[PDB]
RNA sequence: GAUGUUGGAUCAGGACACCCAAAUGGUGCAGCCGCUAUUAAAGGUUCGUUUGUUCAACGAUUAAAGUCCUACGUGAUCUGAGUUCAGACCGGAGCAAUCCAGGUCGGUUUCUAUCUAUUAUAAAUUUCUCCCAGUACGAAAGGACAAGAGAAAUGGGACCAACCUCACAAACGCGUCUCAGAGAUAAUUAAUGAUUUAAUCUUAACCUAAUUAACUCAUAAUAAAUCCAGCCCUAGAACAGGGCACA
RNA sequence: ACAUAAUCCCAAAAAAACAAACUCCUAGCCCAAUACCGGACUAAUCUAUUGAAACAUAGAAGCAAUAAUGUUAAUAUGAGUAACAAGAAGCCUUUCUCCUCGCACACGCUUACAUCAGUAACUAAUAAUAUACUGAUAAUUAACAACCAAUAAACCAAAACAACACUAAAACGUUUAUUAAUUACAUUGUUAACCCAACACAGGAGUGCACCAAGGAAAGAUUAAAAGAAGUAAAAGGAACUCGGCAAACACAAACCCCGCCUGUUUACCAAAAACAUCACCUCUAGCAUUACUAGUAUUAGAGGCAAUGCCUGCCCAGUGACACCAGUUUAACGGCCGCGGUAUUCUGACCGUGCAAAGGUAGCAUAAUCACUUGUUCUCCAAAUAAGGACUUGUAUGAAUGGCCACACGAGGGUUUUACUGUCUCUUACUUCCAAUCAGUGAAAUUAACCUUCCCGUGAAGAGGCGGGAAUAAAAAAAUAAGACGAGAAGACCCUAUGGAGCUUUAAUUA
RNA sequence: GACGAGCUACCCAUGAGCAGUUUAAAAGAACCAACUCAUCUAUGUGGCAAAAUAGUGAGAAGACUUGUAGGUAGAGGUGAAAA
């Protein structure tokens, strides 16, 4: 099918703004119990964990290379 | 309909699903911890517990043996599973395969990331 | 500078000049069945064979297998059987180029929905069989109204305990269960005391006895907002709904 | 007595006022308009004059734009819609898992490629990155592939792992003699990456041999709605579906016709068929030479019709054509092949009479690829048969080389009947995958006068969301259904018009 | 007045290709891969694609397929003939 007529500005605004509610803002922000950095709720920190996971990955690769 | 149904799909066929589970479990038992999507992880939990229990059954027993040979093709995983990983969980019942959530998301699909790890 | 022309499938709605079911009148209406006419559209109005039918003939039922309108409803839902144009023959017409409101075969059917509109509360509906009975009536043949009981059918709203399709604890009918008062008026038609008009008259008045569907309910489903992060669900597109013994 | 929701415009009611470009009063620029005609002026450019960053006196025009499915450019609507994108774990580089079909020689294709460096931006519909981006810098040889002796003589008996044989009468081959040539230790190219279809496009092509130790991964993620596509399974019935066993799981047993012999060929891109071709039959024209026929010679060549084969191909030369010459001949040349009346229970007419014509359908066939009436009648098939098969013959409107009647075999041709088996159907149900749905990245399209966009009853160029009167309604999305906006898409392909066009055919007329 | 047979139609010259199975001598018959075609159905319908894909089907030693080098054009050519 094809549009009968061109859309007015008002209809476009009312359609693209109100019903979609834009982006609903909740609070995901929580302070890390360890380093005190701001991170997401119900989730592990992105500071004191990713570095320890990379150090654990390097230690696992070094142990796997030393065992072989 | 989805009424009363476990055993999800995740856009993969039955063979692809089983093989995916076998691969994720391979990586899990190999590295002792892995990172994957929340759905695949949550699905992998039960099967992991099942393989662990199968390891808890017996070493000499044929049922457990051929089951372990069926799911895991790799010859490196089985002895490390039975001799090492199994005896430490001997006292535990539901105490294995812990799931945690990863803070960030992928730059492409923004897929929710989660990690599965056995108790050390 | 296009409203796509038959039929079929699908999905219906409406009209009443009613086929059937309902209420009656008359009958050359004994009775049972018919005929004719009145009131009534709530529901229902089948499955096949031949041929493109619009038809028609025929088979088996059924309470009946009604008619018409809706662009002779419905191709931005489908079908191309018919027909509206590129070929191959018969027959007719024409010296010929070719035709025929004739008959045989074949012939790609394009679109992602912008607006309007739409995405259900319910109370039912139809039949057969049995019982009184083989009595009254009638030479014989023949032969109910009412009341009661048991079965289905269509259909409304459902469910998964068995059976069935079932490779998890799900969805289904082919399986199971249920289906209800009541009040009032229809148009007929049948009356009681009774005028105008000493009689008569269902009507003029008036107290009043009784009569299909619709039209309505004594009622059954409904509504405690104002936290709901996060984890789950037989719940689910999002949302909504439910359930998890927060810091 | 007609077909969506009522009343013949609301509600009601019962049984002298209101009210128009008309008239008057008040002011003045003094008394409408379509085609067409007339008068008087304004905006803009330039020139003469004047004035100098604003104007009027005239002359001179490429002189005033809202439309032509206008032109060009910019920017919207649709729309954040359609569309594009299924392995994993790790780790600095491996492992596990999935699906196979491709490496060399070219014709070509003109640095894509290799290394390094940089990726805001463009480039590969995004990221990762990069064999297919930018910038700079590397780009292997040869005994590989291209490029070379002039002539003159000798010789018959093809190739098919071929003494041989057959037919279609045979790709490339060798020898002898004479002359002559030099640095012929050279010149180009390969090995770069792949390319034709506007695209990094499920479509395309030549040659040798592997099918794997070569190679590609459905390389964004969720949701498990409707619905669609592909696929799997099913109680009982087993074509009850339908124009048709289409489709589809299982299988292919049997029956009967039309047409065409058959193996093929034909509207590339709606027709693959009965059409054309084909062996064969017949008619008819050619006794002749060196760039067709043919380096052929009546057993050859051209032309026409028919179409294996089997049985046959009867009559008519008045007209046309053709051959001998005005007369005749010639049907496997163009074609044509009758009517009426009378005669034995009924009916029918072997027979007879008659009109007409050049001569009036012989064999065989027949409600047929033909039959109008028609669904002819009868028989078979089926519980029912406008179809089908077998007969009858008043054959509207079969007919013997545009052949007639049959015919084994053959057919992706056109029809009919039993069996077998099936989700075709009664009658649908469930599952899998790709889409649809959500989120994120990139971000269309036709369409569109502007749109605050309800319904009913009427009216209006006779089918209203914009008109009237009633009814209904706070404001905006998403997933779905296709009734309306005479929806979108093609200046109707039917009809008719224009003293339009073009193709084809002739005794249309006119003629190199 | 010219450009066009690198598409396609026919032809000339020069090359190449067409497993396997049953079989009486048989490049002989029938079936069936490549290759050459496009029967039916479905999907696709601003597409993967301005002729497609999937299943299925025909030919497949012949009137076969194909490479390269050439020839025939609009007052026409070609055409196992469909305007
Ligand atoms: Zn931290």
């Amino acid at each position: 099918a094809a549009p009968k007529n061109r859309r007015s500005i008002e209809v476009n605004r009312c359609r693209r703004r109100n019903p979609q509610k834009l982006i609903k803002v909740k609070n995901n922000i929580d302070v890390c119990p360890e380093c005190g950095h701001l991170k997401q709720k119900h989730i592990l920190c992105g500071y004191c964990x990713x570095x320890x996971x990379x150090x654990x990955x390097x230690x696992x690769x070094x142990x796997x290379x030393x065992x072989x | 309909i989805s009424h009363g149904r476990v055993f999800r799909r995740l856009g993969l066929g039955p063979e692809s699903r089983i093989h995916l589970l076998q691969n994720l479990l391979t990586g899990l038992v190999r590295h002792e911890r892995i990172e994957a999507s929340w759905a695949r992880v949550d699905e992998l939990r039960g099967y992991a517990e099942k393989l662990i229990d199968y390891g808890k059954l017996g070493d000499t027993n044929e049922r457990a043996m051929r089951m372990a040979d069926f799911w895991l093709t790799e010859k490196d995983l089985i002895p490390k599973l039975f001799q090492v990983l199994a005896p430490r969980f001997q006292g535990q019942n539901g105490g294995y395969t812990r799931m945690l959530q990863i803070p960030n998301r992928n730059e492409q699909d923004r897929a929710k990331m989660a990690v599965i790890e056995y108790k050390g």
